[PDB]
RNA sequence: CCAGCCGUUGCGGUAAUUUCUAUGCUUUUAAAUAUUAUACAUUUAUUUUAUAAAUUUGUUACUAUAUAUUUUUAGUCAAUAAAACUAAUAAUUAUUUUUAUUUGUUUUUAAACACCGUUUGGUAUAUGCAAAUAAAAAAUGACAUUAAUUAUUAAUUAUAUUAUUAUAUUUAUUCAUUUAAGUCAACAAUAUCUAUUUACUGUUUUUGACAACAUGAUAAGGAUUAUAAAUGGUAUUGCAAAUUUUAUAAUCAAAACUAAUUUAUUAUAUUAAAUUAGCAUGUUUAGAUAAAACAAUAAAUUUAGAAGGUAUUGUUGCCCACCAUUCUUUGUAAUAAAGACAACGUGCAGUAAUUAAUGUAUUUAUAAAAAUAUAUUUUUUUUUUUU
């Protein structure tokens, strides 16, 4: 203990050993003057020697699972309602249009929305996924920085629908969220983003 | 302005220090591992 | 950096770049922010913030009738999506499962003596293959309801009319409902600090709950008086 | 060069006299120099290394039923994982001393037993008493370790001590399990630690770790004890505050130009 | 800190000092001021 | 200012080459008052409609002892050009008059009439420093 | 502070150089006006080079065929009356509507100061050497 | 920053506890002042005398084939190979060198390297003369009359390849704006028991916030403390709280550039209402030069950890000689010496300091100094225990 070889997870375990012992046990251990240390350090005394799967939270009525996705901090926010289209002719649609029209029939973007289905080995012909533009609404979503926000929004959606699909997704990062943020406005920089003004020496 | 030279790359912080460690590199195609372990178990 | 408690306790300090608790040095753990044994400390176990945001509407549209809108403002509007896709009976023509699908299943279900199962009902489980399919594994998929592929110009007309009709709430009604009333006073307190206005908006409640209960009670004492067998007053 | 003049400000019902004599200076040159700390009532004891001395009847009973100081420190720290507080190194640091009060003494015994070859028969009441007397001096700090050592080695042991050893001891070296028996026996006699096994342990545990380094036992006499240890236990300047920091002093606006707060998660992370 | 005096009704450093409330404390009402109803003054106007 | 060209030099600071919002540049410097674009000669620096009434400064409100000069927003009429009397407009250094009248001036406000930035500069008004800077410029060579 | 240092007096008797200079300049203002106004007007009465760019369709088509037919027959006298300035013709040509919307989208037109060249502007050196005495805003010729 | 002061560091820079004043005030009471006298070490001390010592001596080494770029950073230039052996080192600490002997200048190039110097000419190393650091002394300067000192070393001074991690990296550049003064105090009218109070009159002595000096005080600026929510600083930037003792300078409509500290719109379509920009077409072309690592996408030509300062908030630090007045002073050597001292001009000699410094010797010269020859470290370090 003095040599400090434990981590933060152990302190929680030592601590819950202390709360859990009754004051009667203290006076029952303060006799030895060593025994209560064995308990307050129970797990750590032995540790010197030696992917989450949540419950699926679907709507039992409509069979709809909801997930959320965010990229560029907040400038893009989409949520992906997903249900099982039993007739195998399901579709992915976005903002009242098939994924083609919103993404302007671009491959490198419409393919990103596809990964969460294939990554989990599932077939999207069964699944009916609509995406809702919660963030700052823009005319055309034809940029990957928005696609990933959708690629994540669909990823989180499948997990809520299907519990053990979180394993192949999390190992491939589609669930994990970027913390990248485009620099907010600032007057000092001439363009306002990252390029300062000019200064000439005399 | 700087008026001093440009610093090196290493002294600058990591260029993508925000993207999660899971994404660099993206371990894509986890679907196939179950297909490949089978055919490999087939030949073996 | 600051104790791991529900964030709403902290008040963004002024002139002192740190955080301070609106509770005077006391800290309520996450337990108080939820009911007994709540998954992930939610008021309800079933969904997250967004999952409880959009399941609201999908349940609110299931009861939408042309009356629910009249008199009520933006609240009266149905789910923007569930209602606009309905407005689109152009694509609504329910494309039956393709000739290939009904084939690939018929070959499966009969010829190869193999049942076909939908992905929800697929036992993705490696251990717990006795966990049932979700209780709605047989929900009917149609073109009108889901997804929400809607009409463009109408989608304007909805989103605009929503923005203008925010004020057109007629709350003074003759109903018997949680929002039926003859007069609706709204008091808008205004303090520089969130925790100020909250603790205040908590106070006036337990104030108006007192005077409101008593004052209305006297009229209720009057009303039952104005009716009974030898209690005339409505003579 | 037109040196400025600043009138000294008298004490005031707002200005305590001990404040202005400290918070103010008339000399304009001494302005704007630096932050000058000064301890107070309680945390002063730790930097001064003095407990509350026996002032009166209150202070006495404050120091009677103190109890097991070794455990209370381990409770103050371990509770850093409850909701109310976060783990603080300053509280952990408090433990290290509560455990290693008596290490200054414990280090000295691993020396006198396991580094003094041929101490003589430590079974002797004569020799053993020399230790208990000196063990009374390393602990309580009456004598520094180096002086304590040179007492034990040159303690008055025996007449013709060199010759009697020449019969039992050929190459000068001698056995330790006779010494370590008496060595561990001192802190049994002297009520050093509440835990009985701490004495025998930290003796036995310091030795075995020392039994591995090259030239295990002999120490260079310059470093034999604490002295002026062997048995032991780009943006960074201008971006010094922005990371996760604990503000032992919170920085006000006039101090930090554009810093808003350490708690503030500037660039967020989606947390379900 | 100058000739222009500090407006005591709008300054935090004053209003949120120790000699007044802080913005953290329960912020209730300090003391009810019954002036007009304990010792009331009569209406002697200057305008006839 | 570095060189207080009037009483308002001691107070206001240049604040660098500050970029004011459009049409909110503080000093009304109509150095582009007379920039003759012959096609737009009736629309440039004039009333945007040709059915407005004349500005106030072309008229006399009450019993005036007398104006030293009539303002520069006044518009020139034939009565102006034909009566020929001394008509003065404020400008540096002291005042400018329209001694030689013409009808090419009728209809345009006095802003478009005077030349604000007189080409002939004063080697007398500018110290050895500020003149030197004109020498390098070639506007006041040597 | 660079403490604001005074500028010296305006100089003795410069006022007389002012009332003089401003006046006889305002007299020069007349002739440059009178010259440029004529230049503008007499420009408007002359013919211009054709505003279209022959390189792009539908003006690559040979003079015999194509939109040159309607240019030669249905509106020929008109396009001479409008003096082939690039403002009216693109408005006249849009009125005939027998070529559809291909005025703006398909048909590309000469740049501005390339379309103010008068007829018989053979040498390309011309379009930049228009006189400097006239103040017109490059409508002149 | 002048007068003045002075035992003495040092003071005087328009807020002097240091001059001058006046006044008071202080004293331990034969006054101040100026001139003299008034006690080395010896146990260890670096610049100029030693002479208790074994020396002097030593004949070996290396040259022919054509055919034709080596050496240097760099042009000059130009046959190219080479010089190894052994002395001894044997008898007392002594007895008084003091005019004697002694300390790296060395014939012969018909011999080379080396070196200075160019078309090469030299010169190329103990046969004379030549004491000289290596206790013997008393505050630096200085010829032994000058100046009041001088000298000095351990604080401090960011990049020299050590065993979770990247600079090589585009996107830019012609930019300006300000006017024509005015503070010396307060006064219900409707619907509450009536006031003409309606039209409440009493004659005049000061000079900071200013156009001027007048203490404080928050900014710009990146360079070595996050892996499970942060990339902008204190030394300070015009108007701010104790120094006053010429003076109204403030936005109002219609108004004139000289200013370092600035995205201006570059060829399908182009002025609608408070007044708003006509000459600069010339190969997105000089030299200078500007700004990113943040929700995006460039992850390496490569890093803690040893080092110096004559400066002393420290390299924009000091210093140094020649080059003038001076003054002073002599032992009068081009063009006296020494000391003083602040100009201008010329460098930039020194602080490992732009080829390390110091010393000595020879030579060279605008001047600090430079080249060659030896010691040397008050220069920084690079480190095989028989292959």
């Amino acid at each position: 203990f003095s040599r400090r070889k434990f981590n933060r997870e152990d302190v929680r375990v030592m601590f819950e050993n202390y709360n859990l012992m009754s004051k009667a046990t203290l006076e029952a251990d303060s006799t030895d003057s060593y025994s209560h240390f064995y308990t307050v350090l129970h797990d750590f005394s032995r540790k010197v020697a030696g992917v989450r799967i949540d419950p699926a939270e679907v709507d039992p009525e409509t069979g709809i699972a909801v997930g959320h996705g965010r990229a560029d901090g907040q400038k893009y926010m989409f949520t992906a309602l997903i249900r099982e289209n039993r007739d195998h002719n399901g579709s992915v649609t976005l903002l009242g249009k098939p994924l083609s029209v919103a993404f302007d029939d671009k491959s490198w973007l419409m393919e990103m929305v596809l990964m969460p289905f294939d990554e989990a080995k599932l077939d999207f012909r069964d699944f009916d996924v609509n995406l809702i533009s919660e963030g700052k609404a823009m005319p055309s979503f034809a940029n990957e920085i928005a696609a990933f926000a959708c690629r994540m929004a669909v990823a989180n959606a499948i997990t809520k629908l299907l519990p053990l699909a979180r394993i192949p997704l999390k190992k491939a990062g589609l669930l994990s969220v970027d913390r990248r943020r485009e620099p907010g406005q600032f007057p000092g920089f001439v363009d306002g983003k990252k390029n300062k003004r000019k200064f000439a020496k005399r | 302005r700087r008026g001093k030279p440009r610093p090196r790359a290493g002294m600058f912080p990591e260029k993508y220090r925000r993207v999660p460690t899971l994404l660099k590199p993206q371990q894509g195609g986890q679907q196939y591992f179950n297909e490949f372990l089978i055919r490999s178990a087939n030949d073996a | 950096v600051r104790p791991d408690v529900p964030e709403d306790q902290y008040v963004d300090s002024w002139y002192v770049c740190t955080s301070m608790t609106h509770h005077l040095g006391d800290f309520r753990p996450w337990s108080a922010s939820a009911p007994a044994n709540a998954y992930r400390f939610r008021p309800y176990n079933e969904f997250d913030s967004k999952g409880r945001e959009y399941v609201e509407h999908l349940r609110k549209y299931s009861r939408y009738t042309p009356q629910a809108s009249r008199g009520k403002g933006a609240n009266g509007f149905p789910f923007r999506e569930a209602f606009l896709t309905k407005m689109n009976t152009a694509e609504t023509a329910a494309v039956n499962p393709t000739r290939e699908t009904v084939m690939t299943r018929a070959v499966a279900e009969r010829l190869h003596h193999a049942r076909v199962l939908s992905p929800l009902e697929v036992q993705r489980d490696v251990g717990r293959l006795e966990e049932p399919l979700p209780c709605a594994g047989k929900i009917p998929a149609e073109r009108s309801t889901f997804p929400f592929r809607w009409n463009t110009e109408d989608w304007y007309e909805y989103e605009v009319a929503k923005a203008r009709n925010k004020r057109f709430v007629f709350e003074n009604t003759n109903d018997n409902g949680v929002c039926a009333s003859e007069v609706t006073y709204r008091i808008v307190l205004e303090g520089f600090w969130d925790h100020h206005v909250m603790k205040l908006a908590d106070d006036v409640v337990m104030f108006l709950k007192d005077v409101g209960r008593q004052v209305v009670d006297e009229k209720l004492k009057s009303v039952r008086a104005s009716l009974e067998s030898l209690s005339s007053g409505g003579a | 060069a037109k040196r400025r003049v600043i009138v000294p400000i008298q004490p005031t019902p707002g200005y305590p006299a001990h404040f202005i004599k400290t918070s103010f200076t008339t000399d304009p040159l001494k302005e704007k120099q630096k932050a000058r700390f000064s301890s107070g009532g309680d945390a002063m004891r730790e930097v001064q290394d003095i407990p509350k001395r026996l002032e009166g009847q209150r202070s006495r009973a404050e120091l009677t039923s103190r109890g097991d100081e070794d455990f209370a420190a381990l409770i103050e720290f371990i509770q850093g994982a409850s909701y109310d507080q976060l783990i603080s190194g300053r509280r952990f640091r408090k433990v290290y001393e509560k455990l290693s009060e008596n290490d200054d003494m414990f280090v000295w015994l691993c020396h006198t037993a396991m580094a003094v070859l041929n101490p003589g028969d430590m079974r002797s009441r004569l020799i053993h008493n020399h230790l208990k007397a000196l063990a009374e001096a390393v602990a309580s700090g009456e004598m520094t370790q180096r002086t304590a050592f040179r007492f034990f080695e040159s303690a008055v042991r025996s007449p013709a001590y060199r010759e009697i050893a020449a019969r039992q001891l050929e190459t000068g070296t001698a056995t330790r399990l006779a010494g370590l028996a008496a060595a561990a026996d001192v802190m049994r006699e002297m009520g050093l630690t509440r835990r009985p096994m701490s004495s025998y342990f930290e003796l036995y545990q310091r030795i075995v770790e020392r039994s591995e380094a090259m030239t295990p036992w002999g120490f260079p006499p310059l470093f034999q004890f604490e002295e002026r240890k062997f048995f032991s236990r780009i943006f960074s300047p201008h971006t010094i505050l922005q990371g996760r920091r604990i503000f032992w002093i919170p920085p006000t606006w006039n101090r930090a130009g554009r810093f808003i707060g350490p708690h503030i998660n500037l660039y967020p992370g989606l947390t379900p | 800190l100058g000739y222009t005096p500090i407006n005591p009704d709008t300054s935090p450093m004053l209003m949120y000092s120790q000699c007044h409330w802080h913005y953290n404390l329960p912020q209730g009402m300090e003391r009810p001021s019954s002036v007009n109803r304990s010792l009331p003054a009569p209406y002697q106007p200057h305008h006839s | 200012l570095k060189i207080a060209k009037s009483t308002f030099g001691f107070y206001l600071a240049r604040r660098g080459q500050r970029k004011f919002p459009f049409h909110r540049r503080p000093h009304i410097k109509n150095t582009q008052a007379m920039n003759l674009n012959a096609p737009y000669f009736w629309s440039y620096m004039t009333a945007k409609s040709q059915s407005f009434f004349l500005p106030e400064e072309n008229y006399i409100t009450g019993d005036w002892t007398g104006k030293f000069f009539v303002s520069k927003r006044q518009v020139y009429t034939l009565q102006h050009a034909t009566s020929g009397g001394k008509v003065r407009v404020k400008s540096f250094p002291s005042v400018f008059e329209l001694n030689s009248p013409s009808r090419w001036n009728v209809g345009k406000e006095m802003n478009t009439l005077t030349k604000p930035r007189m080409d002939l500069i004063d080697d007398q008004m500018l110290t050895k420093k500020q003149r030197l800077d004109y020498v390098k410029a070639g506007l006041l060579p040597k | 502070w660079a403490k604001p240092k005074k500028r010296p007096k305006v100089g003795p008797g410069f006022h007389e150089k002012a009332q003089k200079w401003r006046d006889e300049y305002l007299l020069d203002r007349h002739r440059v006006l009178a010259d440029s106004l004529r230049a503008y007007v007499d420009f408007s009465s002359t013919k211009r080079v054709e505003p279209w760019d022959t390189r792009f369709a539908p003006f690559d088509r040979v003079e015999k065929d194509g939109v040159y037919i309607l240019t030669r027959y249905l509106m020929d006298d008109k396009l001479q009356l409008c003096n082939y300035h690039h403002r009216p013709v693109k408005r006249m040509l849009c009125n005939v509507g027998l070529m559809g919307p291909q005025v703006t989208t398909t048909a590309r037109w000469k740049p501005y100061r390339f379309a103010t060249n008068p007829a018989n502007t053979t040498r390309a050196e011309r379009t930049f050497t228009k006189d400097k005495t006239v103040f017109t805003g490059y409508h002149h010729d």
